[PDB]
């Protein structure tokens, strides 16, 4: 092709700057507009293309890149589908395999239809029908949609919070941050237990009135309340009364995420464009009462130091601070790339099992550990490894190093100021 | 933690479309603006008040080698604007590139304001090209 | 006022400014003769520098009130853009200025 | 690469006809302008305005040996001027070649201004002579 | 505590609807009365009585860049003024907007008065228009 | 934005079909008119009416080097004058051009009113000629 000697494409849309940090967020709602079970979007012009506005998947993606600077990627997952049908069809299957059935002029038309399904070689078997008709997943289908008026079409999720996160992890590997559609008590806890054993982060949020009342929180049993009994330290909850069918667990999550690791305070946060947390009946912000009685349950909360909102504290349930937890990880991975490339990259020699090679590992470890006490992150570190000589024979062998350790100590920061003064004549 | 650290390999220099290269052994580049952002005045009494000045221009001092080949350049490019008449432009950007970062300012609208100086001995002398600016501009990576 | 709300003055000074931009780094590229511009940071910069200069042509016009310019390094570009003799990822970016062309206005009348 | 290399041994001035030599160790060459090309003015408002001056003179200063035998020549031309008349021209172009290209200036029109001090120790120093020019032209092999 | 700030930069003038800028250097404004407020009167016995002058014109001294191009549009208001009957009227308000408030006058009915002199030499020189007013009033923000 | 530069060097003087050069060093030129524009009365009680003045002449000063060759052709011209009759004309158009635009007034009908005073000393001393005109004409480019 000719391309000019100068080429010049001005615009009048102003634009504004993205950044990279550590993790990047997933949504987990119940949709059905894609075959894959995870696919990720870049901005909200790709996400306004798969779903429509007055979707929960297009408000969270919208509350995401509110704030400033963008998050770079976004990953929405697929929750399994059942359809039911009724009396006041087209059936689809994974591959984009769809059958229309049809009977003229209700248990006779269900099971005509039944019997139609049944029948067909070419669908039946990725799909089941049952008699009002329900219709779920079969043999290796993960997908399965219905649409169609003297007949009536109905869909809801089909899975439990377990199911459906292994579904998804066996997929795709690549996010830390988790956010949900689904509010129910029983799958947020279900999902709070699931990522307790895992190395990401839940953020939820909550409207429960039932919050906001009793300090005791043993006879409290709401389910910020259950979250906290159960120390999940990996659970974030936040209460605000638009929680109903708004997500601005997003917009916290994109406060802090664009960037570093351990290296910020997600405590006196400002979001953009949201409000603070009203009190359903009155919509006035909460009485000290009300924000104690959210304390003590360790959920967070959007303030109002007198003109401003301000999300609070930023712990988790367990009492930690997202900080130090988000931190931990990021150490973490740093130390399991960094032995990585050491370990990778002997194309054409070895690391001799002795304690030429030992110091070597313990080399590397220092570096990883002096990267984060470069960021304030920790304070000081003490590193310990075998010797080579007193090493038991079964780990030669097995080509393995044990008996690794090391200590750190974390540095802090400020949030609150207690203040006294005097004044007088004299 | 340490600072960045500086490196003049990779100081590059520019203005009216060349590249000028061939710097100095010592002190190769000096920017400076030509008044103080305030004035104060205090009275018989002790109290004072400020004046902000307005003027904002500068001066861009770059120092070359003896046989560097960009003291060609600059001389031709001074030869031309001599046959100029006054209502053609003669100022262009100043544009110092500095991956460190230890630079802060840029020189909008400069001219050229004075030849170098020239002698010879047993060794090499250095020779100094001095430059205007209507406006000194310090900015910085935003925090 | 165009039919799309935007002011003409808005539209003619932006193409104006595209010619300029376009001008200007034609009349670099053009009169290498006898030379080049290297694919390194020295050539980067030098482009750099006629783009700067034609946007502040433009803000002395009183069309523009400030503007940004962003160039990749050389160390990181793609090798088929270094065969194909072509740069790429430049960008840059304007605030306007503004005009005013009517007036509201208030008054009262009294004895006090 | 590398720029050209320097040589003081293949250095040659010359002015009135005869060729000036033995050229003192240190700094035997100055070349330097009167006045600067701009003179920028800054009104009370930030505003700015150029004056492009007009005087393009400049100083010719080279530095001989004690003993050296172009003493006696400038000597003998000068006694010669100070018995002319006034419409007689005293005047002739000084002319340096310099095959490195360190020197980028010529003295259109130069003329005999100061003559040396003499100083005498235990040591040999050095004879200054002066000289001015109508027009000290920079000049440069276009590239 | 102290004072406000002065700042040049920020001080507008106006005059027939069009804007006055470049100012110069130094001194750019001045404003003053023609007669004093009172003028006593001392008897051979001592006694005072006091004159009240009815007086209250003045004068607005603003002083420009030389190439300033405010200079072109007040040569160009001058010219048609002197081809208007007499009729026509020619004064307007001379209104002066400074935000920390160090100018405590305007002018009421001010005409044009004298053309600035001219002068040139090797630098800049400044141009001055005097202007009249009807009444030079002085005003304050109100305690 | 800043202004037009202003340069000397391109200032050309004219008269009688002469052209004047050999500038001063400093301040060669000036302009200015003999009276101002209005002349304000005010009664005893206040009240203002304005006298607008019709005179409009001028005088233009030009100060030069003291061994320019423009004396000579001055003081020729000047000898024809005094041979000649009163119904002959001595007047003629003094233009002044100026690339910059910072002289904004022309000599209508000027005449020779005044010789230089001549000094003599250890160095040059200028001399001052003085012309009038019949009116001082400032004029502008419309904006």
């Amino acid at each position: 092709m000719w391309n000019p000697i100068v080429n010049v494409d001005i615009t009048l849309n102003t634009a504004g700057t993205t950044r990279e940090g550590f993790g990047l967020p997933l949504f987990l709602a119940s949709t059905d507009n894609f075959e894959e079970r995870v696919r990720g979007y870049t901005s909200l012009t790709e996400v306004a293309e798969d779903f429509d506005e007055n979707t929960a998947a297009y408000k969270a993606a919208k509350q995401l890149w509110s704030q400033t600077p963008k998050v770079t990627q976004l990953y929405i997952g697929r929750r399994a589908m059942q359809y039911t049908v009724s009396i006041p069809i087209t059936v689809a299957a994974g591959g984009g395999i769809s059958q229309p059935y049809q009977y003229t002029a209700a248990e006779n038309v269900l099971q005509q239809f039944k019997t139609q399904i049944e029948a067909d070689p070419t669908i039946k078997d990725k799909v089941s029908v049952n008699v009002t008709m329900i219709i779920t997943k079969a043999g290796d289908n993960d997908f399965v949609k219905v649409t169609t008026q003297t007949v009536y079409i109905a869909s809801t999720t089909a899975d439990t919070a377990s199911t459906a996160l292994a579904a998804i992890e066996a997929y795709s590997t690549d996010w830390y941050f988790i956010a949900a559609e689904d509010r129910t008590q029983q799958f947020v806890l279900a999902m709070a237990s699931e990522i307790q054993a895992r190395k990401k982060i839940f953020f939820t949020a909550n409207s429960d009135v039932t919050a906001l009342q009793g300090t005791e929180l043993a006879s409290a049993n709401d389910v910020p309340a259950q979250l906290a009994k159960n120390m999940y330290t990996r659970t974030v909850c936040l209460w605000h009364h638009a929680a109903a069918e708004d997500y601005p667990e997003m917009a916290y999550i994109a406060y802090g995420a664009p960037y570093d690791a351990g290296s910020i305070a997600w405590g006196n946060a400002q979001l953009t464009g949201v409000a603070a947390s009203l009190q359903p009946s009155n919509q006035r912000p909460l009485t000290s009462i009300q924000k104690s009685a959210l304390d003590v349950r360790h959920c967070n909360f959007i303030d109002l130091d007198g003109g401003v909102p301000v999300v609070r504290r930023g712990i988790t349930s367990g009492g930690e601070w997202i900080d130090i937890v988000r931190g931990v990880d990021w150490l973490e991975s740093d130390l399991k790339t960094s032995l990585r490339d050491l370990l990778i990259n002997q194309k054409g020699g070895k690391i001799t099992y002795d304690d030429t090679g030992i110091t070597r590992i313990r080399q590397v470890i220092e570096t990883s550990l002096q990267r984060a006490v470069n960021r304030n992150f920790l304070s000081s570190y003490t590193v310990n490894v075998p010797k080579a000589s007193q090493v038991a024979l079964a780990d030669k062998k097995a080509r393995i190093l044990k008996d690794v350790t090391f200590a750190g100590i974390l540095a802090g920061a400020i949030l609150d100021v207690d203040l006294k003064g005097t004044v007088a004549y004299e | 933690a340490m600072y960045q650290q500086y490196s003049p390999k990779d100081v590059v220099c520019s203005w009216n479309g060349i590249a000028i290269e061939g710097f100095a052994p010592d002190s190769f580049l000096r920017l400076q603006r030509t008044s103080p952002l305030v004035t104060p005045v205090v009275g018989a009494g002790g109290q004072v008040a400020l004046t902000r000045n307005a003027d904002k221009t500068g001066t861009i001092e770059i120092e070359l080698m003896q046989t560097s080949l960009s003291n060609q350049m600059l001389s031709a490019i001074q030869a031309k604007q001599d046959n100029m008449e006054l209502e053609e432009d003669i100022s262009s950007n100043f544009v110092i590139y500095d991956p460190s970062g230890s630079v802060l300012a840029t020189g909008i609208n400069a001219w050229l304001q004075e030849l170098p100086q020239i002698e010879l001995g047993r060794d090499q002398n250095s020779k100094t090209w001095i430059f205007g600016c209507e406006k000194l501009d310090y900015t910085s990576t935003i925090p």
